[PDB]
């Protein structure tokens, strides 16, 4: 006589065996992977029914989401093939196409828990300071890919949620504007911070804020964006194969 | 290149924030402090540190077991200091070498390791607890907590419910670097070679799993970082170009993709599912089924090879042969 | 920490399985020189006369021998044990058949072992076989012995430390550990396996589901057989110079046919060989050899793998000495 | 066919071979140079596994195995059924893995992202190589490497473990073994943390940035940060390789013995010996 021996050849961690690629699929197919259909969907050119968040500060929002207003692509088709690449017709980094896109998020100034803004600039977030030992970029030139001056740093904009820095402001020489840069493109150096993403000219047209002193999440998309396309769209090298 | 996937250039600093819990506010302890270059590579402030009371008898708990595996490890040497910080890799604390079924062991043979582990068993349960209660208390879902019930279900697997169910306390994991280490080989040869537990397959794929998926998840938030991907609460509630290029990276390259929740879910699932796997690997081994290479040899699973040296007889099934 | 390249490697399963020895040259090079002492033949002799049997007093094993030829294996036997004490280490200068002194009484048992191993146990020392030189390599007491408790160093012509002494108790496990492959098994493989025959080394299933009698409670083995079988195996694998794929496909370490080599079936008949040695002719020692040479048990040294092999699969690398003495076995 | 978010990413450039020649994308897969040169590899490799499948025993998906050839052959030519098989499907994966990594630099470079998932991708691919090509070329036989099958290379793994005694007591697979138990456990921490966040329950307010570092400020008095735990991730992730690739190349050329014994420059030390 045998432990877990069942009827026919059969035994329990055989049956056992069945039961979890059973479970396993089950979890992929039908709830991990239509919880993967949240965002994107439905294609254009199987769904969850909605899942509705009860905002932090007030309002509910359920997703995917469905804007009153859609903007219009400055696009052209390279052929007629479903798979064809789009092209840009005027300026990509102005019309925002390509890496140089950003989302149509709220315009809405990202809160902290406590209700006040998020990204405030230093001269807001008085009790805020640089650590002790690394650079106050604050009167450091700004060199941009093509080696000019693009203007000088004039405020550093912190994350009171996080206690990181996600933004430099300079002035935009020859402008009389002041636009805003993710660290992630600064290059901070003890005398210059530099930034290879574009060039000293492109700086004039980065998205502008509405307010001096705040920012909405669509604003922080619209900047993060505008210098990801010049990776691409800086130069008409960038476009084209490195080798 | 994005510099602030490798360090903080700029750290910054500030008030200590302090979000209030349904209850025990006033039971967080310690000054916090900064420390420059930990700031390089996460935040800088160190504590202060909630205590509770299943907190407090975690360590009141743990500590316990942890003394009496110390002593015995101590009494291995006689009590030489210098021996014990020589040996310390081999000594141990051990389950009932003799076979006494499942009647409590003496002490020089298994009682002080059943006693240890009782109190181990006390101390994971406590911290369970403030894992637990901390979310509620923050308003937070259970999702960590049930994922750290899983672990500690597997731990119970083979520290006292597969020995119940085999009916013996010498199967248990013995304490001690080295020593709970030569119980892996010992409990894989007694059942037939743990490669042939298909469950020991799936909770090797889990595992290497993880690894995948932390790898390709944590590298495709950092690559965009450079749109505030970390910010991935406020991701899931409002879509920005950062997740949106990241489910756009994996479509392309896959064919599909996950949202920023759903991901989590998925590396939920993998890291739920090593234990999970494991458990019931161990609760099927040794109560139905003895040997796994040869219960995958019963099913035909088993991959067979030529014979590069002559086949060997077993020397004990020839005429004659000794006992 | 680590050994330069290149190493040596040997094939011992189908391809793929990564089965096979893998060995350093310089360790190899030194065992081979140290295994290279083994004193060459003594020269023949004259093969007409009468019977030792008839010619001396006091001959029981070699009485066939003419004195030519009996005196020739005195002559090797005193090579191969004492060389340096010479004839006097177990005569009486002045009368050669008296048995005043213990090497004499002790001698007259070795001789008789010799001869059943060469004899009794071919299906493991073949036609190799072994002498007097295969353990004593030229010393009164052999380097690789064992006692009824762990002992340190392994080779006994070392000075042991203080902790390596078998009376400091704060040593104990590393002289189990050492004798292990330095693993940290709690277990004494020598006198749990190898001292006699009362334990059962095999400790997995040869049935895919448990069976129903043996499976639950008391019916149990406990699974520190698993590990002192385990100890068992390093201290086989150490003592050969050698790993699990010289004898097992580790796929299945308890099949047979396929699964094991031809080593793991020679050194099955290696296993009950040792126990027939200890338990028959080295542990009844005791009543002969001197209290200096016994264990804190009042046990004579017993013998394990190590004794003949030395860190090597074969003894002295398959040297042998039979057709030169037939004398030594194997006896018609 | 596009997601609803997908049109304005769908931009030429971005690519490092081949311009506009490849530019282009099959569904939802991008293809670039190097998704040519992956199909190719791919399609080599696949076909090499069928046919030198059905010249073996059978067609069960757990008995199939292409293993390599006997150690005598060295790091030569060997028979195509005798090793040659083998060492042609080690050629395609390497060339599928090294073109799946660039096309994802491309892709990466159209989306004006970085390039950390390609880069971390080179981890496993670098493992790959210290099994089945560096470590046999120090061994000096390719006989040395693991099989191609289901259930024969975990084999493999078994007896190179015992080969050297006690596997588990090898330093560089501790460290291995270490990273990845460290890993698996930080995912599920990661993920059940953002998930508890998003999901209090019942019809409660989603929380904060600042509800994650006060839980683990509150149960273990730290916490590392939002962007920083995806840094950690990485680097707990790939260190099960990086790691790993010490104890594994060193088994064997670098000690033949037991690695139980290698832990003897500690023990063995004179004055506590
Ligand atoms: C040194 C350590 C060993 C090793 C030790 C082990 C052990 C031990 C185990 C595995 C297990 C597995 N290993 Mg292995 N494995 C190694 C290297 C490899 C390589 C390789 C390119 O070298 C591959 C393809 C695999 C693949 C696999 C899977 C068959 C299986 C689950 C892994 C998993 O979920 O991963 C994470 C990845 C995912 C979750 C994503 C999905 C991946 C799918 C499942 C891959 C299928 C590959 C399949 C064989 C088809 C190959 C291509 C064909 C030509 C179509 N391993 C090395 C050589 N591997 C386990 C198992 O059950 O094996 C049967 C197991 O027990
Ligand atoms: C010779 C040795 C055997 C072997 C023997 C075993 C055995 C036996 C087991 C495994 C198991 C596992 N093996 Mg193994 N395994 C081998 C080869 C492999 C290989 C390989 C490539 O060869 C791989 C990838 C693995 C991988 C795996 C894991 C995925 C799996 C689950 C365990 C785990 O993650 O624990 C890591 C996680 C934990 C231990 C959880 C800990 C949780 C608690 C809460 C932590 C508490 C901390 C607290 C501070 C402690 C305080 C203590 C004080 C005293 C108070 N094995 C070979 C074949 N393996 C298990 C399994 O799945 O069996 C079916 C198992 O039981
Ligand atoms: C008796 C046997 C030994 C043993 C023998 C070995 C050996 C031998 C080795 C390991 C190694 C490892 N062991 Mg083990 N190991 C044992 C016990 C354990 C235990 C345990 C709890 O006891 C654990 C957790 C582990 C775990 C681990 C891993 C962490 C480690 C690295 C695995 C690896 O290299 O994968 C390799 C995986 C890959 C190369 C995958 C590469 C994937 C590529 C890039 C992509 C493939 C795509 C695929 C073909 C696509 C198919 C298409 C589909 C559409 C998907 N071992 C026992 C004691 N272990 C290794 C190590 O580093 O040791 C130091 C090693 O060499
Ligand atoms: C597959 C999923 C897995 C996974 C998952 C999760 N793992 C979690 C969570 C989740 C989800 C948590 O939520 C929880 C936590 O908080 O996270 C921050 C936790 C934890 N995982 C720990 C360790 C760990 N997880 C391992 C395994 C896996 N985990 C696997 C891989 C391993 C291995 C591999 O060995 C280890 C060592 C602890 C740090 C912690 C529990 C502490 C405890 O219970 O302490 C109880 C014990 C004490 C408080 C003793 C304190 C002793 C002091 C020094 C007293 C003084 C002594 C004195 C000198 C004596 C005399
Ligand atoms: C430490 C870091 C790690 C990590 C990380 C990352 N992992 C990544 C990425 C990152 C970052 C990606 O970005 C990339 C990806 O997009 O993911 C979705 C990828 C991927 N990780 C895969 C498998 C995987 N990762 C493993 C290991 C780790 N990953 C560890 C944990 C293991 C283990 C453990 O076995 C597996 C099985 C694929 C799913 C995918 C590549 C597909 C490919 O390259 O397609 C191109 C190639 C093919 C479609 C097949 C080619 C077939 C050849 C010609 C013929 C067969 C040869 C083969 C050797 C036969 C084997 C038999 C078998 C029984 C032995
Ligand atoms: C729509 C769409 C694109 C979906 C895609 C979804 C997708 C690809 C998801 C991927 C994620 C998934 C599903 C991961 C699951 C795979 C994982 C984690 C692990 C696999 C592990 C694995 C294969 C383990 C096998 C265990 C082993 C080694 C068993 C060996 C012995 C054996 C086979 C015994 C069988 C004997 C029995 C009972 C019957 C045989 O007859
Ligand atoms: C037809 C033809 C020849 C076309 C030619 C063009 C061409 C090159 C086609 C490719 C054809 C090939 C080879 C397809 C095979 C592709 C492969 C390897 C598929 C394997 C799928 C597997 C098993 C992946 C394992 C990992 C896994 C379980 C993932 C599930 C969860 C997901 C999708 C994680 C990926 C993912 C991560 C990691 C995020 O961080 C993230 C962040 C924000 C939003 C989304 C995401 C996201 O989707
Ligand atoms: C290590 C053991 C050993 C050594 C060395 C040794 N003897 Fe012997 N000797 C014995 C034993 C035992 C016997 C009895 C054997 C027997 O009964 O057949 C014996 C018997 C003899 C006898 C028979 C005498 C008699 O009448 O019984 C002679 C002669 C002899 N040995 C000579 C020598 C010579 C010559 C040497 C060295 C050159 C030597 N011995 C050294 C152990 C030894
Ligand atoms: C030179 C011979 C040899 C070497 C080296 C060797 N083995 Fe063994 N092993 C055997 C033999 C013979 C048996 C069978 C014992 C018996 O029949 O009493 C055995 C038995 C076993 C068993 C138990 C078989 C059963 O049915 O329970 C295991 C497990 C094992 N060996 C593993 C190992 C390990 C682990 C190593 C090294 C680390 C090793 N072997 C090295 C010869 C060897
Ligand atoms: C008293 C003598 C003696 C002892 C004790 C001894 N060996 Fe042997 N062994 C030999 C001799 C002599 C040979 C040479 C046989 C040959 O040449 O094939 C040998 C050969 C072997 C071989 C074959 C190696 C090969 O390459 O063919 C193995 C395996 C082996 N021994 C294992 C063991 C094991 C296992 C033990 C104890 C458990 C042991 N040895 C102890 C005398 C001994
Ligand atoms: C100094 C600091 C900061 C920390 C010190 C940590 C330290 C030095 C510890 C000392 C030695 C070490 C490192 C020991 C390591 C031990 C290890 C790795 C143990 C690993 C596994 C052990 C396990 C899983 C044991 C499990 C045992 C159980 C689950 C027992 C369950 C018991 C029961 C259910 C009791 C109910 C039965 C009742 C009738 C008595
Ligand atoms: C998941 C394991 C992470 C381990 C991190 C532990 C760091 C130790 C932190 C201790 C904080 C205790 C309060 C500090 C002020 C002392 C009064
Ligand atoms: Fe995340």
């Amino acid at each position: 006589m045998y432990h877990g021996a069942l009827a026919q050849h059969l035994d329990i961690a055989q049956l056992v065996w069945y039961a979890q690629w059973l479970v396993i699929w089950t979890v992929v197919l039908l709830y991990l992977r239509r919880e993967d259909r949240r965002e994107g969907y439905p294609l254009v050119e199987e769904l969850p029914y909605p899942k509705t968040f009860v905002l932090p500060h007030g309002g509910t929002v359920t997703v995917p989401r469905r804007r009153p207003e859609t903007r219009e692509l400055k696009l052209a088709q390279t052929d007629g093939f479903e798979g064809a690449p789009l092209q840009p017709t005027g300026n990509p980094l102005v019309d925002a196409v390509g890496p140089a896109s950003y989302a149509e998020r709220a315009e809405v100034v990202d809160a902290t828990v406590d209700g006040k803004a998020k990204i405030v600039p230093l001269r807001v977030a008085t009790d805020f300071s640089i650590a002790e030992g690394d650079v106050d970029p604050r009167g450091l030139p700004v060199v941009a890919a093509d080696g000019v001056e693009a203007g000088t740093v004039t405020d550093l904009w912190v994350d009171r949620s996080e206690h990181y820095f996600r933004y430099l402001e300079l002035s935009v020489a020859g402008s009389a504007r002041t636009a805003l840069i993710p660290l992630g493109f600064c290059d901070v150096k003890k005398d210059k911070i530099v930034v290879t993403s574009i060039l000293s000219e492109q700086f004039a047209n980065v998205p502008r804020l509405q307010s001096r002193d705040q920012i909405t999440l669509r604003e922080e998309d619209k900047v993060s964006a505008y210098y990801a396309g010049g990776l691409l769209y800086a130069t008409p090298e960038r476009a084209e194969s490195l080798l | 290149a994005d510099y602030q996937t490798i360090y903080t250039q700029i750290q910054a600093r500030g008030p200590h924030i302090t979000v209030s819990g349904e209850w025990g506010d006033n039971d967080r302890v310690g000054k916090p402090f900064y420390s420059y270059w930990l700031g390089k590579i996460g935040d800088a402030q160190i504590g202060p540190i909630y205590l509770g009371a299943s907190g407090i008898a975690a360590f009141a708990f743990g500590s316990t077991a942890i003394l009496i595996i110390l002593f015995n490890m101590a009494a291995e040497v006689h009590f030489d200091p210098l021996q014990f910080f020589r040996q310390f890799f081999w000594l141990g604390l051990y389950p009932p070498k003799a076979q006494y079924g499942m009647g409590i062991p003496p002490l020089h043979d298994g009682g002080w390791w059943l006693m240890a582990g009782l109190f181990m068993t006390l101390s994971l349960g406590s911290w369970w607890i403030r894992v637990y209660s901390r979310a509620r208390a923050l308003g937070l879902g259970t999702h960590i907590a049930w994922n750290f019930a899983a672990a500690i279900f597997f731990v119970l697997c083979i520290g006292c419910i597969h020995p119940t169910l085999v009916g013996s306390w010498s199967e248990g994991v013995p304490f001690g670097i080295w020593p709970h280490i030569d119980w892996l080989t010992a409990f894989s040869i007694r059942y037939g070679n743990f490669y042939y537990c298909p469950w020991h397959g799936f909770s090797i794929g889990f595992a290497y799993g993880c690894g995948l998926l932390f790898a390709a998840h944590g590298a495709t938030i950092l690559a965009v970082a450079r749109f505030g991907g970390d910010r991935e609460i406020e991701q899931i509630t409002d879509r920005g170009t950062a997740v949106e290029r990241a489910a756009l990276f994996w479509r392309w390259t896959i064919g599909f993709n996950a949202t920023i929740e759903s991901v989590h879910r998925w590396g939920w699932f993998f890291s739920l599912m090593v234990m999970v796997s494991a458990s019931v690997g161990i609760l099927l081994t040794g109560t139905f089924v003895d040997n796994w290479y040869l219960w995958c040899v019963k099913h035909g699973a088993a991959p067979d090879y030529p014979a590069y040296l002559p086949a060997t007889p077993d020397p004990a099934s020839l005429p004659g042969a000794p006992k | 920490c680590f050994e330069p390249p290149p190493a040596t490697t040997t094939q011992t399963g189908f391809r793929g399985l990564s089965m096979g020895e893998v060995l350093h040259p310089a360790t190899v090079k030194a065992k081979k020189e140290r295994d290279a002492q083994y004193p060459p033949a003594l020269a023949a002799v004259k093969a007409e006369g009468p019977p030792v049997s008839q010619v001396y007093k006091n001959v029981k094993v070699l009485g066939n021998l003419t004195e030519a030829e009996f005196l020739r294996t005195m002559t090797a036997i005193t090579e191969w044990v004492s060389p340096q004490e010479g004839c006097t280490y177990c005569h009486d200068e002045n009368n050669l058949a008296s048995e005043a002194k213990y090497p004499y009484v002790v001698a007259r048992r070795m001789l008789e072992m010799t001869r059943a191993i060469n004899t009794n146990w071919t299906q493991h020392v073949a036609q190799t076989g072994v002498t007097c030189y295969t353990c004593h390599r030229g010393t009164p007491l052999p380097p690789y012995v064992r006692y009824l408790e762990p002992t340190l160093p392994l080779n006994n012509r070392e000075t042991p430390t203080h902790v390596e002494r078998v009376e400091t108790r704060s040593g104990y496990v590393v002289r189990l550990a050492k004798y292990t492959a330095y693993s940290a098994l709690n277990y004494d493989p020598f006198t749990m396996f190898l001292a006699n025959d009362k334990r059962q080394v095999r400790v997995v299933p040869q049935t895919a589901l448990p069976l129903v009698g043996v499976s639950r409670g008391k019916e149990r083995r406990p699974l520190s057989d698993a590990y002192a079988t385990f100890a068992l195996m390093m201290s086989i694998s150490d003592s050969l110079g050698t790993n699990c794929t010289f004898c097992h496909n580790a796929q299945t370490f308890e099949s047979w046919g396929k699964k094991s080599t031809p080593q793991r079936a020679i050194a099955w008949w290696g296993i009950r060989m040792v126990r027939d040695l200890n338990m028959n002719y080295l542990a009844p020692l005791n009543a002969s050899l001197p209290a200096s040479r016994l264990g804190r048990q009042g046990e004579a040294p017993q013998a394990d793998c190590r004794t003949c092999h030395q860190g090597v699969t074969k003894p002295l690398f398959g040297a042998s000495r039979l057709k030169d003495y037939p004398e030594l076995g194997p006896i018609k | 066919a596009l997601l609803s978010f997908e049109r304005k990413y769908r931009v030429r450039g971005g690519t490092l071979i081949g311009g506009d020649l490849f530019d282009f994308w099959v569904g939802p897969y991008f293809v670039g140079f190097f998704g040519v040169s992956a199909i190719f590899f791919i399609f080599l490799g696949v076909s090499l596994i069928g046919y030198a499948a059905s010249q073996g025993p059978t067609w069960d998906p757990f008995a199939i195995s292409i293993n390599p050839p006997d150690l005598k052959y060295g790091l030569g030519a060997a028979p195509l059924l005798e090793g040659g098989f083998w060492q042609a499907i080690t050629v395609c994966a390497l060339g599928a893995f090294i073109s799946w990594m660039l096309r994802e630099v491309e892709i990466s470079r159209k989306l004006g992202i970085g390039w950390h998932v390609p880069l971390a991708f080179c981890v496993p691919i670098f493992m790959f190589c210290v099994l089945q090509v560096f470590r046999p070329l120090l061994l000096g036989s390719w006989g040395h490497a693991f099989p191609y099958g289901i259930l024969s290379h975990l084999d493999w793994v078994n007896n190179f473990g015992y080969q050297y005694l006690n596997w588990h007591y090898n330093p560089g697979h501790m460290s291995s073994v270490s990273f990845l138990f460290v890993n698996a456990m930080a995912l599920g921490l990661h993920g059940g943390l953002i998930l508890s966040v998003a999901n209090p329950g019942d019809g409660d307010k989603v929380k904060t940035a600042e509800h994650e570092n006060q839980y683990f400020r509150d149960v273990v008095g730290y916490s590392i940060g939002a962007l920083s735990i995806h840094r950690l991730g990485l680097f707990l992730a790939s260190n099960i390789f990086l790691t790993g690739a010490f104890g594994t190349i060193a088994s064997g050329p670098f000690w033949t013995r037991g690695w139980p014994e290698w832990w003897g420059w500690w023990l063995d030390i004179p004055f506590w010996s």
